[PDB]
C-alpha cells in the first residue's frame, strides 16, 4: 500500500521521498524532485531538527552526487546559488521551497 | 515498468560510486 | 508512513488520506488546500477521489460541502474541476498544479 | 499544523458518501 501511495504522490506532485530516518539531530528525508522543462531533477535532503528550545528548523542540503555531468552544468544555469548551499528555514516555508525548486528546474 | 501506471523517473536512482571497495 | 504524508502535505498542500478497493477499481481519497496563511487569511480545501481501473479518473467530492463552501470553490476553480473527468495519468500533475493555484485565489 | 490531516476530523464521513 505505502509504495503505491508514494507512487501516486509522485504522479501528483513530481516529488518522491526515497526514505526517511531518524538520527541524533532529528528526522531526515532523502528526496528527488523533478519537472518538465525533457525532465530536470534535483536531489536533496530535508531534515526536521530541533534545538534545545524545541523550535523546528528545516535543514536543506543539495545532493549533487546523484547528477550527471551535463545535469550539473544545467543546474548551475537554472538554480539560484543558495540552492547549492546548506539552508535552514521554518516549517512555514516548505511550500515556498517546493515551488522554488519546481520553478528553478523548469527554467 | 517500475510503477502502477507506467514509468516514474524519480524512482530511478544513480549509484554514484558502484565500484567502491573499503579496505586497508 | 504517517510522517511521509506529513512531509508531502508540508511540501505540497495535498494529502492522500486513504486508498481502498471497490468493484469499480482502486481509489484514493485526496484533499488539497490553500497554501499557509495567517490567522485572518482565507483557507479553501478541495476534496476529490482518484480512481484507477494509463488513464486516471478524477471524481470531485462535493456533497458534504456547505452551500457557501461550494460557491466559494466555484468562484476559484474552473468549472470542469466540478465534473468527473478521465485523462492520462501522465497529466495528473497538471491538475494538481491547477487546483493548487486556484485554491490560492 | 497540518490542516488537511485535521480536515477529515471535522467531516469524518466526507469520503464515505
Amino acid at each position: 500500500n505505502s509504495e503505491v501511495i508514494k507512487d501516486l504522490y509522485e504522479y501528483l506532485c513530481n516529488v518522491r521521498v526515497h526514505k526517511s530516518y531518524e538520527d541524533d539531530s532529528g528526522l531526515w528525508f532523502d528526496i528527488s524532485q523533478g519537472t518538465h522543462s525533457d525532465y530536470s531533477i534535483m536531489d536533496y535532503k530535508l531534515g526536521f531538527v530541533k534545538g534545545q528550545a524545541q523550535v523546528t528548523e528545516v535543514i536543506y542540503a543539495p545532493v549533487l552526487k546523484q547528477r550527471s555531468t551535463e545535469e550539473l552544468y544545467s543546474l548551475q544555469s537554472k538554480l539560484p546559488e543558495y540552492l547549492f548551499e546548506t539552508l535552514s528555514f521554518p516549517l512555514s516555508s516548505l511550500n515556498q521551497f517546493y515551488n522554488k525548486i519546481a520553478k528553478s528546474l523548469n527554467k | 515498468s517500475n510503477a502502477f501506471g507506467g514509468t516514474l523517473k524519480l524512482k530511478k536512482r544513480l549509484e554514484s560510486v558502484p565500484e567502491l571497495f573499503l579496505h586497508d
